């Protein structure tokens, strides 16, 4: 992936929505996180007030 | 919020790479968990719940 | 659980409101204003991630 | 504060909720964060009893 082609130089940088783990920073230099998220809940909100 | 180590420091990526350890075994959500919502005198999960 | 994530998505659009799937933020978000419009994240993160 | 006793050498680590900030990132090595957050909205209680 992404995080391969930098280690073995492919490419000089990889922007794009990576996650920041633990076993990706030993091998890269990741910057401070850009965009914040984490684990939500998705629903199909009713539409059922007939 | 981050941990703050002087540029050079022999602690700069020890810690940096502890901090990723902690956050995906848990122990940073749990002592979030912790001393604010355990520790915490909610009482309006109390007196909201009659 | 599903195979993918495009599978995860549809399962819920056609549970009648009787499943849920959980997923990054980002991408929930990402969903909830896609047609037909019938997604929407509910509650806050569980994790902290970037 | 705390910021300037790593700079100075009168301190060697600060953890602390310490906000990332660009400025501070040009003088000290800061970790990922362990704690997200942002701006949000703090109002009372609703009794009504109206």
């Amino acid at each position: 992936g992404m995080v391969g082609e930098l280690v073995y130089g492919k490419a000089d940088i990889a922007i794009a929505p990576l996650t920041i783990t633990l076993v990706r920073e030993e091998v890269i230099d990741f910057s401070k996180p850009f965009m914040s998220l984490g684990i939500s809940i998705m629903i199909k909100k009713p539409q059922k007030s007939k | 919020y981050g941990i703050a180590t002087p540029k050079g420091s022999s602690l700069g990526t020890p810690v940096n790479l502890a901090v990723l350890k902690l956050s995906e075994q848990g122990v940073l959500d749990k002592l979030k968990n912790k001393w604010w919502y355990d520790k915490g005198e909610c009482g309006a999960k109390d007196s909201g719940s009659k | 659980f599903v195979r993918t994530t495009a599978e995860g998505v549809a399962r819920v659009r056609k549970s009648k409101g009787k499943y849920a799937y959980l997923l990054e933020s980002t991408m929930n978000e990402y969903i909830e204003q896609r047609k037909p419009c019938d997604t929407m994240k509910v509650g806050g993160n569980l994790d902290s991630k970037g």
